[PDB]
């Protein structure tokens, strides 16, 4: 089976009305979460 | 496409007007409102799949330059940036193969709109827009042109990405025509017949202009003035952000690119208030973010509101210096220092006063003063800058709890300022109308691995290479021996203990009356630098720093005591062999 595009919960589907936020911002690390970005990639072919 | 320079070039213009009517007939009726395929089931209950699930773990990993072929990625798609989306434009014939694609017919996609290609087999914003009149339910009364174009600018954009950002997950299975039109629909769905909102919708429709915690991705760097600010888009719609000085440094570092995500709790609605709609929004329009209010998020997450507007508590360490203001500060109290009564003078700048300089200048003396009690803390987390938050006109209530030792937890504590003088690493936190104080417990070893309790500093210790003093001050209890005050600036007050142990203290305030020799001093607050080598140790009076001939505190006594006695069995010849010391203590001259 794969991902059913239909009940697959995008990454656009806003909720009306309802460690999560990464020390420091001049951080250079190398990995997870942060790392690449979905979108970003496509912009940096 | 078919190359039939005439009828197949009239097929379609025929399917078109013959079209058009069917959305002009459409203005004769109440239209009964008709959700689509994906407002529905997503609206159903069934199990749900994160996106995150979806992909299972991994992230979002580029293409391949080959194996995208592995796993088959439109070259086209592959060709999207976040700018050019609102184009693209399919290729019919890569998506429906020479049938009904050769008949002028056209296309009738999911829901039910009639997709006509154009008369060189493409498919576009004007024309998947046409479709979307073309849809059932649909009022197209209820849609600018302008509407579907940037909605349509989105869609493929995130598509194109996901069949580029995981290629196996998603690989040839997003961008199309049925998909682009399966969504366009939805988002009517959404926005127009259910009301939801995005949250650039609320915020710039002024309906809750609240910008607090959003979750917004870059979606262009604007080049205007060599670069303005940047756009961010929300998935809906877009804003040019006012960005600060720590943050555009950023843009320009190419540490900010463009489809990133940030969240933000800062967000000011700066330029234009009124209340507008997302697409008529004046151009004298910003949405501040400020970059110690914000921060890059999870690939995945999700744009919008977030949940809690609870300040995220970031390291104190960081912050910039012009930073914008943060919201929340973990901090452990170091120490306390002097509350300070402020005068603000005429021509400008302001004195600074103690509880006593007050009273003086209080009776000596329309005044216009406000008190400030100033106090050094550090991070919870690790390293430790030891910032210095200045609570000003502080509510009684404050001081019986702020208290040194203690975690406590500190909200909207900002301004953030101080940089001159030497270096950098200068922050300046600030409490605010609106910042609060939260305490928090401390695991013991923690604690006393930030913080060094207030001792008492034995002369004999300022010698000491290894001597460093927890936040390079100290408190001291020592017999004046000579006060000097050479004419300029520096004046000076020679300290000593029972050992005839020397030390000496540069004033920057002003000479505490009561310190003549002979008197027991009793120091809080000094100022502490490395001092061996030095044949006699000194010491800067700070304004935080304070001197007492009867010190109130208690262990000060203790001592000012215990020592005025050691002293006293010894002062046969102690005053004056002191001084035949000191005397010599400015000797090794020359000869």
């Amino acid at each position: 089976q794969p991902v059913d595009l239909g009940l697959l919960e995008e990454d656009d589907e806003f909720e009306e009305f309802p460690h999560v936020w990464e020390d420091n911002w001049d951080d250079d690390n190398v990995e997870d979460d942060f790392s690449n970005q979905l979108r970003a990639e496509l912009e940096k072919h | 496409f078919p190359q039939f320079n005439k009828d197949l070039m009239s097929s379609l213009q025929n399917a078109r007007d013959l079209q058009d009517i069917r959305i002009k007939n459409k203005e004769r009726h109440h239209l009964c409102p008709q959700p689509g395929s994906l407002y529905l089931t997503k609206s159903s209950t069934l199990p749900r799949i994160s996106l995150q699930a979806a992909v299972g773990d991994s992230v979002p990993s580029a293409c391949s330059p080959k194996q995208l072929y592995m796993y088959g990625v439109s070259k086209a798609c592959i060709s999207v940036n976040s700018k050019n989306a609102e184009y693209f434009q399919f290729a019919i014939e890569d998506h429906f193969g020479k049938e009904a694609l050769c008949a002028g017919k056209g296309f009738r996609l999911a829901d039910g709109g009639w997709l006509i290609p154009s008369d060189d087999g493409k498919a576009g914003k004007e024309e998947f827009y046409r479709a979307l009149c073309d849809t059932p339910g649909v009022d197209p009364k209820l849609i600018s042109s302008v509407w579907v174009s940037n909605h349509y600018r989105w869609i493929v954009w995130k598509l194109a990405a996901m069949e580029f950002a995981f290629p196996k997950e998603f690989a040839n299975r997003c961008l199309n025509p049925e998909r682009v039109l399966l969504q366009l629909k939805y988002r009517y769905d959404v926005e127009i017949d259910n009301s939801s909102r995005s949250a650039l919708k609320k915020i710039l429709e002024r309906d809750d202009t609240a910008a607090k915690t959003l979750v917004l991705c870059v979606s262009d760097i604007i080049s205007l003035s060599k670069v303005d600010t940047i756009e961010l888009t929300d998935g809906w719609y877009a804003v040019k952000a006012q960005l600060d000085p720590p943050l555009l440094a950023l843009v320009k570092s190419g540490r900010l690119t463009v489809g990133q995500k940030i969240i933000t709790q800062g967000a000011e609605l700066v330029g234009s208030p009124d209340a507008c709609a997302p697409l008529e929004a004046p151009d004298s329009l910003r949405l501040k973010i400020s970059a110690n209010s914000t921060r890059p998020a999870r690939w995945h997450s999700k744009l919008g509101f977030f949940h809690d507007p609870r300040p995220f508590p970031l390291p104190l360490s960081s912050l910039f210096s012009d930073g914008g203001n943060v919201g929340c500060v973990d901090v452990i109290v170091q120490r306390v220092y002097p509350l300070q009564w402020v005068e603000k003078t005429v021509s400008g700048s302001y004195i600074f006063r103690n509880e006593r300089e007050e009273e003086k200048e209080a009776l000596r003396f329309s005044r216009d003063v406000s008190t400030v009690w100033k106090l050094r803390v550090t991070s919870y987390k690790k390293r430790e800058k030891s910032a210095l938050l200045s609570i000003w006109r502080p509510s009684s209530d404050l001081p019986s709890l702020l208290t040194e030792g203690q975690r406590y937890r500190i909200y909207h504590l900002s301004v953030s300022k101080s940089k001159n003088k030497f270096e950098w690493p200068s922050i300046q936190l600030t409490a605010t109308k609106r910042t609060q104080y939260q305490q928090l417990p401390v695991s013991s070893e923690t604690l006393l691995q930030l913080y060094q309790p207030r001792e008492l500093l034995p002369f004999s210790k300022l010698s000491d290479p290894a001597f460093q003093p927890p936040c390079s001050e100290v408190d001291v209890v020592g017999v004046v021996v000579s006060v000097v005050k050479p004419i300029g600036l520096a004046p000076l007050v020679y300290l000593s203990d029972e050992c005839l142990h020397l030390l000496v203290v540069k004033f920057g305030i002003d000479l505490n009356e009561d310190i003549k020799p002979r008197v027991l001093i009793a120091a809080s607050n000094l100022q502490w630098r490395p001092e061996s080598t030095s044949r006699v140790p000194t010491l800067f009076a700070g304004n935080f720093s304070v001197f007492s001939a009867s010190p109130k505190e208690a262990h000060f006594q203790e001592r000012v005591t215990n020592m005025k006695h050691a002293i006293e069995n010894i002062d046969t010849f102690y005053k004056e062999a002191e001084k035949k010391l000191i005397q010599v203590l400015k000797g090794d001259s020359p000869k």
